């Protein structure tokens, strides 16, 4: 390597091993100079005091900044040394990555000034060491989630009222609409569950009661819900990525059981499908994502633990498996056998995994019960395994939200501060133009700018 | 290099030069300077309003062979032959500036984007109260002052053939 | 503000793009101590530390 160029002479040494095979027209060292050695301690005080260093240490990766006469830049004649203008530690840290041709990262500091002191001195960040290198990138990727966030929206007509629908913490009209939309889904449902009670809707006096007021009830809080879809078909600023987006999906499926119904009994009066028809009317309760905040919050955790969850089934299903397989064998003698086949094994099996415990069938024989305890035993450790990733999970989102909230507000404050400054800056120019060094030349070119345009600045 | 560019591709002293590479190098650790970095320079020294085409048109002029990025020594040269260069080399540098395009001659569009470029700055806070009709003037003496017909050359000679804007070249031709 | 004060003379360049379009009396620059940074570096000690 170029870093090792002390054990450079050595080398030469190493011609004697094939001198005697070697034949040649040896053209000779190329004009070889100070044959004694005159290395110089350089020094290079940087924003104080100094660090010295020899010149083969500082020239053995001529590719960087401080190799080559790139270095004199801010090589200061009338004192003899290199007052560089960087910070004093971070070199330190260069100086040594010199030395050794690996750089280390110490933990203890931002990871901003130190990218910028590597790309001051023309390093580049991956020739960091694995036991620095790891830690580097947890802090790289921390710092860049938090940049990503600094600047993730900003709030910037017909579509215009999108911007206030969507974020009806804007208008008027958009809280009023939201609210009364969530208003109208809460008596939906409400509608449905005082339809199934049997005061409303079953025989409960057939000598007399039974409403079919409600048949209308679900109709017109359908059509109502159409129109805000048809507004978001409306003002859509993707025509197809929004019906591609999983909230789309879920209100066109709550929407669709009405009219399928309707088109249902209009043609056929197909059996088994009507049930359906009134299980699949209660996904209003699904449609009432925008108005839950936390709903997004547990569907995107459940997304990103989908390995976890993915592991999870493939185990309680191995277990299942298993024990529903042993307890079938080993209690089909019983006299009751309520135990009749594997799958009604399946149901004891699933209701000893969560210590959820019926009575209504339990083992009768002496190894039924042991293997049912275990059973109990291990589907509680398995089901308790990814628990604490899933909550982990959910309570950091929960954190990236409330930090969110609480970053967006910095940054509306660090917009004010910038507002504030602009508005100092040109009242401190106003007032120069009614009566530091630098502000003469600022103002200079603000009045060559003046003159070029004939327009004068006014307050 | 620093070396040996004293005066080879710069028009400026050792200590000129190595405190504007030490400037920039604060400004630009990574040695190579941007559009975004002018626009912002630009804004930061007159913060009085709009500053994004102007600054364009600048960095595509220091954007030589239209890299992108112009590293140090074209930036240095180019300040150096415009602040201590030949009042050729300035006129060679206006020309590039405003011809936007590559043609051989600067039609009524190239003079509206300068123009607007130029009275964008000071913004709905100014005196006289400019409005799109100034511009219009301002073009249209310019064009009178240019020649009658549909010249790189005329504007040469017309820019030394008045004393008003040679003045106006010497005000920091002395100064840094 | 200040904060890029070492980019001064670029800015002056800035101005060589708007002569032809300037009319005014021109009324040069105001003057200073000296047109360059010749200021030194200055050393200060904090606690012993320069």
């Amino acid at each position: 390597a170029a870093g090792v160029a002390a054990w450079l002479p050595f080398a030469r040494a190493a011609a004697i091993g094939w001198m005697p095979v070697a034949s040649g027209p040896m053209p000779a060292p190329p004009r070889q100079e100070r044959k004694r050695t005159q290395d110089a301690l350089i020094v290079l005080n940087v924003s104080g005091t100094r660090f010295q260093t020899w010149q083969d240490t500082l020239e053995r990766y001529p590719d960087t900044l401080l190799g080559s006469s790139e270095r004199d830049f801010f090589y200061h004649p009338e004192t003899q040394q290199y007052f560089f203008d960087r910070d004093p530690d971070i070199f330190r840290h260069i100086l040594n990555f010199y030395r050794t041709g690996k750089l280390h990262y110490p933990r203890h500091e931002c990871i901003s000034a130190y990218d910028e002191e590597l790309a001051f001195f023309g390093l580049i960040p991956e020739i960091i060491g694995d036991c620095c290198y790891e830690e580097y990138k947890d802090r790289r990727r921390e710092n860049a989630e938090r940049l990503q966030d600094d600047a993730d929206t900003d709030t910037a007509a017909r579509q215009r009222v999108w911007r206030a629908f969507e974020n009806p913490h804007t208008s008027t009209m958009a809280l009023v609409f939201y609210y009364v939309t969530g208003f109208f889904i809460a008596v939906s449902v409400i509608a449905n569950v005082v339809e199934t009670v049997p005061c409303g809707s079953s025989p409960g006096h057939i000598k007399e009661r039974y409403a079919v007021a409600f048949f209308c009830l679900d109709t017109a809080c359908v059509m109502i819900f159409t129109v805000e879809y048809l507004l978001r078909l409306a003002a859509a600023p993707s025509r197809y990525r929004f019906v591609r987006s999983v909230m789309s999906i879920i209100d066109v499926v709550a929407i669709l059981p009405y009219y399928i119904g309707l088109v249902m009994t209009d043609n056929e009066d197909v059996s088994g499908a009507f049930v359906t028809l009134r299980v699949f009317r209660v996904f209003r309760i699904f449609k009432f994502s925008r108005h839950s905040q936390g709903l997004r919050i547990l569907g995107y955790t459940l997304k990103s633990c989908a390995s976890e969850l993915g592991f999870l089934l493939f185990s309680l299903t191995m277990a299942i498996i298993i024990f529903a397989t042993v307890m079938f064998y080993a209690e089909k003698g019983s006299s009751a056998s309520k135990f009749t086949s594997i799958p009604a094994a399946f149901w004891y099996t699933i209701v000893t995994m969560t210590t959820l415990g019926y009575g209504d069938m339990v083992p009768k024989t002496i190894a039924g019960k042991i293997f049912g305890s275990i059973c109990s035993l291990s589907g509680v450790l398995v089901i308790a395994l990814p628990v604490p990733v899933i909550v982990s999970n959910f309570s950091r989102i929960y954190h990236q939200n409330q930090r969110a909230d609480k970053r967006r507000a910095q940054k509306k404050a660090r917009l004010a501060r910038i507002r504030a400054a602009k508005s100092g800056s040109a009242n401190a120019y106003m007032q120069s133009k009614r009566s530091s060094s630098f502000e003469t030349q600022h103002h200079h070119l603000l009045h060559c700018l003046e003159k070029t345009t004939n327009h004068e600045f006014v307050d | 290099e620093g070396l040996e560019q004293l005066e080879a591709q710069t028009n400026f002293t050792k200590r000129e030069l190595q405190v504007l590479y030490r400037g920039f190098k604060n400004e630009c650790p990574s040695g190579v300077v941007n559009e975004d970095t002018f626009k912002q320079i630009y804004a930061q020294f007159f913060p009085h309003g709009d500053a994004s085409t102007y600054a364009h048109y600048l960095f595509n002029a220091f954007d030589t062979t239209q890299t992108g990025s112009v590293k140090f020594e074209d930036f240095v040269t180019a300040l150096s032959i415009l602040l201590r260069g030949t009042v050729h080399e300035k006129l060679r540098w206006t020309f590039n500036l405003y011809d936007i395009n590559k043609d051989g001659y600067i039609n009524k569009e190239e003079m509206m984007d300068i123009v607007k470029a130029i009275y964008d700055m000071m913004g709905k806070y100014t005196y006289p109260v400019l409005k799109e009709d100034t511009p219009r003037q301002h073009v249209d003496v310019f064009f009178q002052k240019m020649d009658k017909n549909k010249t790189l050359d005329e504007f040469l000679e017309s820019c030394q053939e008045d004393d008003n804007i040679m003045r106006s070249l010497q005000l920091f031709q002395n100064v840094m």
